[PDB]
């Protein structure tokens, strides 16, 4: 929560449509917690049989 | 004092005055030293208990004794956000006041001797001027020569050097405003200003009255003159829009010729430059010099009644690029000091085709904040804002 | 004093140092009855 | 939760116009015409009814 | 060290006779004045020695 | 049979079908039942 | 060095608004009586509530607040009532108060609206404005409400429940004959209701030796006082302020010796 | 309770006096009245009347703080006139103006008891 | 309003607005997250002008005689727990009314509000430093404890509950109700990132009015716009003025491309207004016209949680610690 490395904090191209681009807190936790978009759906899993 | 104490101006000695409700109340020209603003801020006060400590706080660290700073030998308190815009309009060449309004304004001068000056226009009816009333606020007999922020540099060359059709070249001779409009270059916190000279010559107990009188008189005139900002002040005529469209089209044209002549290996690298480097350098040239003339085309179409130009010219708040960003073009975004990278593989978003190097496909936002942005431009704008938001979070801890 | 059940709202006087249960309902959440000394407000 | 008795800006009495407003929207009226049939002509008094959410009808579902 | 007895209570310590609250603007005050509510002013004190010049007051 | 320029009211009628069934916290409720 | 001869002329008259015109006066006087229609006209309103049993949905201080903003008929008996701080009685007496009473209980299953038809008073001169009905609260089967309230006298500087008027329009100089306001593009502005210009003009020609006259008013009413006794009680109230200040003044420069 | 009650804005206390005179010592024939528990409603009505007197050189008023209730009025007259004279002559001219306008109004409302048209 | 059954839940620190309203300019993706059935805000009439200097540097002037009609009024609940416990044979606790001569460790505060049980009946007006729960510990006679309020509450006891926790330890919960009227420290914010405190409150007889008597509820500084460029704030107050006059509710979906400014302005000049929102305001103190025209219209403001009644505190020779004799809290 205090590391100064920017690459885990900057906005990545692959977040299009799956994580909200504008909503994030300021302070020391910038870009570390994120909220997911409206229609984004997380999978639950199945068997490859 | 305020939350972080950086320099010795972040802790100064005030004087108590008790009021009904339950917040600390303080003047505005002192918010520059404390670096404060009134959106849920907080400040502490400590009360000297002895009498020796009271005397030393009184003769060492009272706020009128700390107007000029030893860090850069220039004042730290100047006229501020709302009084500056009004002071610029109050000292224009054409501001005439009737009798009742002059009396009402003189009622607010704390250092007035009790005499009413003779009007500048005795017939057909008596009318006072803005500079004629401002000449009563200026203390003692001081002397100063400054310039206004719109002084054409080619004015000292020809004739009218001491006439100044635009009413520039502020001249304060023997303690009275003879000519010129007042702005941040002549009343703010810079070396050689009017407040600096008044502090150097008259002392530390008269500059206090100077500040207070300026503020009270100008506010009580502003509630007659009024001030605002709308969307009529954020829109342009039909001719300017066509010009902006034309120049944008021609720039997007030139970029295409550069690209398609780089695809036939017809580019020659410059000394110390890779081929990618020279390609992107000249496309950045084309894109950057393009938005500038759109900015100038937006500027030269503004009006004298515009309210953006009224806060930019007086130096109260804003810059000359926000005008062009609101009216003409947002410009070109970039992360890490370079163009928008290929976050996907050979793409920026799944809406483009691979290895597209055009302007719109790598961050050039060609709309204005009034016409709104398209989704792909919204995203790139968010990226630029995010990096600009992280840097500030780092800076505070580092410097402290 | 006098308590009010949380389900059937049937008042029942509970004596000091006595288990907390309703009657006719068998319930274990009791609300104390509103006071009888009067307080005055302003329409302001 | 319940319609205010007075417009916040003018002071005109609004609290007696909520049932008549629902009654006009009931038949066929548009919101623009129902507000004119009641005599609300300043746009500060029309905001009162046009943007009101009636939460009192959902707190009457919990048994006392 | 910090928060021990050498770096947490020798030079940096909590003090009395102090208050804290929000700030709001006031253009009617001189640049050397501050406005204090009546609940803070009726709490902090100042010891004043008695001399035959200020006995009655 | 095609949808020409009636699109602005058509896209908001499939999105209504999505939220009427799924909801907003199906994220949490489905990993627990598993 | 003396006063003027203003002349009034009424245009409309209803039971809820008056339109008139005051010619030949000064701007400061035409405004000082615009602030008196609002602030300093006395009126009756509830100012003391005591609740005996409230089992409704809204808490006690919600209902005590929706009661004070109910307008009571203050037509004629406002001049006979003392201020409760001046009267020589105890906390309350029928010389400086009016007592109300509400008591409602819901027994049927269908919901019940507690309107203002339930405020029952003792003096038949001051009743809520019913001669629809303002809603106070809704009750469910098994809930009740009962209270007692007194209604004092005051004006609009105390609290905004004592002012007798809705919006008070006011304007002068319908065309910029004086250029008090400066239009950047005088063509985009709608023409005023009181204007006398042609359909293809924007402003009257500027005249420098002018002065504002012929002010236009429009005073509405909330329901307590008639719209024509709001004005008569304002002029008779402003006159009595200056007339009392002249007493204190002559009492000062007389005790100067 | 850190908020003042509403009646403090117009109701006089026991020790206070509504009006107070002081003579200005910087210029001759100047005075400075300090009305207490008052505001712009009364302050502005006076100043406009004094300017209509051809024997008054100065006239103005200010509310020194919007959160306290007190105004100040300054007057200066020609050497053959008194500030206390010009002040009281102004008031009796307002009263002669309001009482006149009330008569002309009460006539206009009963000018349409049934209606003129 | 955060949930419909807020009457049952004895949460700690619950805020509730009196009169919530739904927006007049809505996005189409708010019907799916229930923002028109549990809204948080009120449509206020905002004017962007410099009036008397009390709204400089992110502040707002607000109408005082609109606060008196319910504007942005709210309530504030808070709960307290107490649990009687047998941590020892003689060290047993019990709810009872401590008497002066038997118990010993009490303060001199009043114990008359307590009932025989040791709890306060709902309805009384409990002020700062007023004991609410009387709990006595038996000494190996009777050494009493108790719970006192914090300072400066001035609440009213809402309701008292008595029951048994996870195990067999009797415990009670008490909720205190307190009403909060907006005053000149409170924090207000728009829907576009413009927070700001309240600077001063003027009555209706002092605010500037239009040519038909419409005074603004809030006045904000024009300098807040040009530096941060929130032009979405200047269109929803233009769009909002058309929605109140026509009777619809506007649409502000982001990427619509069917709602220009030229299409909103041409809709506004049909109802007899200037086609950019500007209006001619009169000064409230002197009745004179204002030389400029002021941009006025309805917008949707929210009331943030940071109030000033909670952030003021002072110390002057207070209690000190025991080991190091350094100033301590209480
Ligand atoms: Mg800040
Ligand atoms: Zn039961
Ligand atoms: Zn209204
Ligand atoms: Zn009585």
């Amino acid at each position: 929560r205090d590391g100064k490395l920017a690459k885990p904090r900057q906005l990545h191209n692959t977040l299009w449509g799956m994580v909200c681009p504008a909503e994030t807190p300021e302070g020391h936790a910038v870009g570390l917690v994120k909220n997911l978009a409206l229609m984004a759906y997380i999978s639950v899993g199945s068997q490859p049989s | 004092n305020r939350q972080p104490t950086l320099h010795k101006m972040s802790m100064m000695g005030h004087r108590v005055r008790i009021l009904p409700w339950s917040t600390f109340r303080l003047n505005l020209s002192v918010t520059t030293p404390y670096n404060a603003d009134f959106d849920g801020d907080e400040m502490n006060l400590h009360l000297p208990q002895s009498l020796e400590t009271r005397a030393e706080i009184q003769e060492l660290a009272m706020v009128p004794r700390m107007i000029v700073t030893p860090q850069s030998n220039r004042p730290v308190m100047g006229i501020v956000q709302d009084t500056l815009t009004a002071v610029r309009k109050f000292t224009k060449r054409d501001v005439f006041l009737e009798r009742g309004e002059v009396m009402n304004l003189l009622m607010f001068l704390s250092t007035w001797d009790g005499k009413v000056p003779q009007p500048a226009i005795l017939k057909p009816r008596p009318l006072w001027t803005g500079k004629q009333i401002f000449s009563l606020i200026i203390p003692g007999h001081i002397n100063c020569i400054r310039t206004h922020s719109t002084h054409p540099d080619d004015e000292d060359s020809g004739p009218y050097k001491h006439i100044s059709p635009g009413d520039t070249k502020v001249v304060v001779e023997n303690g009275e405003l003879i000519m010129g409009i007042l702005c941040k270059k002549s009343l703010g916190t810079s070396a050689g200003s009017l407040v600096h000279i008044s502090y150097l010559e008259m002392g530390h107990d008269i500059t206090r009255l100077f500040y207070s009188n300026i503020q009270t008189v100008i506010n009580n005139w502003l509630l007659i003159e009024g001030h605002t900002i709308g969307i009529g002040d954020s829109i342009a005529d039909s001719k300017t829009y066509q010009d902006i469209q034309n120049t944008i089209k021609k720039a997007k044209q030139d970029v295409i010729e550069v690209i398609e002549k780089a695809h036939n290996n017809e580019l020659e690298p410059t000394p110390g430059n890779t081929l990618r480097q020279t390609f992107e350098n000249q496309v950045n040239r084309i894109l950057n010099d393009a938005r500038d003339k759109t900015g100038s085309s937006a500027q030269k179409s503004l009006s004298e009644y515009n309210n953006f130009k009224s806060m930019v010219v007086s130096g109260a708040k804003g810059s000359k690029i926000n005008i062009s960003q609101v009216i003409a073009v947002v410009g070109q975004q970039n992360v890490e000091g370079k163009r928008i990278p290929f976050g996907f593989k050979h793409r920026t978003l799944p809406h483009f085709i691979k290895d597209d190097y055009g302007p719109e496909s790598r961050g050039f936002v060609e709309n204005s904040y009034l016409a709104g942005l398209t989704p792909t431009e919204f995203f790139f704008h968010a990226m630029g804002g995010r990096e600009g938001l992280i840097d500030t979070a780092v800076k505070t801890a580092e410097t402290g | 004093m006098i308590y009010i059940c949380g389900e059937c709202h049937t008042e029942n006087e509970i004596k000091s140092r006595d288990p907390i249960r309703c009657r006719e309902c068998g319930y274990r959440i009791m609300y104390k009855k509103r006071t009888k000394r009067l307080v005055v407000f302003d329409a302001r | 939760m319940i319609i205010p008795v007075r417009c916040f800006t003018c002071g005109k009495i609004v609290g007696n116009k909520w049932e008549a407003y629902l009654g006009l929207l009931q038949a066929e009226y548009t919101e623009g015409d129902a507000l004119d049939a009641l005599g609300l002509k300043r746009y500060c008094c029309r905001r009162m009814l046009l943007a009101h959410v009636d939460l009192i009808e959902k707190l009457l579902n919990y048994a006392p | 060290g910090k928060e021990g007895r050498v770096r947490g209570n020798l030079m940096g310590k909590r003090v009395d006779f102090s208050a804290r609250t929000v700030i709001t603007p006031d253009p009617n005050l001189s640049i050397d004045q501050v406005g204090v509510p009546r609940s803070i002013a009726a709490n902090m004190t100042f010891a004043e020695i008695v001399t035959p010049f200020n006995i009655d007051r | 049979e095609i949808t020409p320029d009636l699109w602005q009211e058509a896209c908001w009628i499939v999105i209504s079908s999505y939220f009427d069934e799924k909801g907003l916290v199906r994220q949490q409720l489905d990993s627990f039942d598993e | 060095p003396y006063a003027n001869q203003p002349t009034v002329r009424i245009t409309e008259l209803t039971d809820e608004n008056v339109k008139f015109i005051i010619e030949n006066t000064d701007l400061a006087v035409a405004n000082s009586i615009r602030r008196v229609f609002i602030a300093e006209v006395p009126i009756i309103a509830i100012d003391w509530v005591q609740i005996d049993a409230n089992s409704s949905v809204l808490h006690d201080e919600f209902i005590a607040h929706r009661l004070g903003l109910i307008p009571l008929t203050s037509d004629d008996i406002v001049d006979k009532l003392q201020y409760s701080r001046d009267c020589t009685c105890e906390e309350f007496c029928p010389e400086c108060s009016v007592e109300f009473t509400l008591d409602v209980r819901c027994n049927e299953d269908q919901t019940r609206h507690v309107t203002s038809r339930d405020l029952i008073s003792n003096s038949p001169r001051v009743i809520p404005v019913t001669s629809d009905d303002i809603l106070i609260v809704k009750l469910r089967k098994g809930q009740e409400l009962r209270l007692r309230a007194y209604a004092k006298k005051g004006f609009g500087k105390e609290h905004a429940k004592w002012n007798p008027t809705a919006g008070v329009a006011f304007e002068y100089d319908p065309d910029n004959a004086l250029r008090h306001t400066v239009y950047p593009k005088p063509e985009e502005w709608p023409k005023s209701e009181y204007s006398e210009l042609d359909e293809d003009e924007s402003q009257a020609p500027y005249d420098p030796n002018g002065k504002p006259e012929r002010f236009y008013y429009n005073v509405e009413s909330c329901g307590s006082l008639r719209p024509e006794t709001i004005v008569l009680s304002a002029l008779s109230g402003l006159k009595k302020k200056l007339s009392d200040l002249q007493t204190q003044l002559s009492h000062e420069i007389q005790s100067d010796v | 309770m850190n908020a003042p009650p509403a009646f403090e804005s117009f109701l006089l206390f026991e020790g206070e006096k509504k009006i107070t005179i002081n003579k200005d010592t910087k210029v001759p024939n100047a005075c400075l009245f300090t009305i207490n528990k008052e505001d712009h409603t009364l302050g502005n009505i006076i100043k406009s009347q004094l300017l209509k007197d051809p024997q008054v050189l100065f006239a103005g008023y200010k509310v020194p703080h919007p959160l306290e209730h007190k105004i100040i009025i300054r007057v200066q007259t020609t050497p053959d006139y008194s500030p206390q004279e010009a002040f009281t002559n102004a008031i009796t001219d307002l009263i002669s103006e309001l009482s006149l306008l009330e008569e002309r109004f009460r006539v206009a409302i009963k000018d349409k008891q049934e209606g003129i048209e | 309003v955060y949930i419909t059954n807020f009457h049952v839940r004895m949460d700690t620190l619950a805020h509730v607005l009196y009169y919530p309203q739904k927006p007049l300019v809505t996005t189409r993706s708010m019907e799916y997250l229930r923002f028109r059935e549990l809204p948080a805000g009120i449509n206020s009439i905002v004017a962007i002008a410099s009036y008397t200097g009390y709204n400089q540097e992110d502040s707002v002037i607000m109408n005082r005689s609109a606060v008196d009609r319910g504007f942005f009024r709210s309530v504030f609940y808070r709960s307290y727990k107490e649990q009687e416990s047998k941590k020892g044979f003689d060290q047993e606790e019990v709810f009872e009314k401590p008497t002066r001569e038997t118990c010993q460790g009490m303060r001199h505060a009043i114990y008359d509000k307590l009932d025989d049980d040791g709890l306060i009946a709902p309805g009384v007006r409990v002020s700062g430093d007023d004991v609410i729960i009387g709990k006595t510990v038996t000494l190996p006679t009777k050494r009493d404890c108790s719970t006192f309020l914090r300072t400066s509450e001035t609440g009213i006891v809402d309701q008292v509950m008595v029951t048994l926790n996870q195990e067999g330890y009797k415990f009670c919960k008490i909720r205190v109700r307190s009403v909060r009227i907006p005053q000149i420290g409170d924090k207000f914010a728009s829907r576009h990132g413009q927070k700001g405190t309240c600077g001063i409150q003027y009555r209706q007889e002092d605010m500037p009015f239009t040519c038909e008597g419409i005074t603004p509820d809030i006045i904000i500084n024009p300098h807040a716009i040009p530096s941060r460029m929130t032009i979405g704030h200047l269109i929803e107050c233009l769009q909002g003025k058309v929605s109140a006059n026509k009777g619809e509710i506007g649409d502000a979906t982001p990427f619509n491309d069917a709602v220009n400014v030229q299409k909103i302005s041409n809709l506004l000049s049909d109802y007899g207004y200037h086609l950019r929102g500007n209006e001619v305001l009169y000064n409230g103190f002197t009745g004179r016209k204002i030389t400029s025209q002021i941009f006025i219209g309805p917008t949707y403001y929210q009331r943030l949680k940071h109030m000033v009644d909670d952030k003021i505190h002072s110390r002057a020779r207070g209690p000190i610690q025991i080991l190091n004799r350094q100033p301590m809290e209480g």
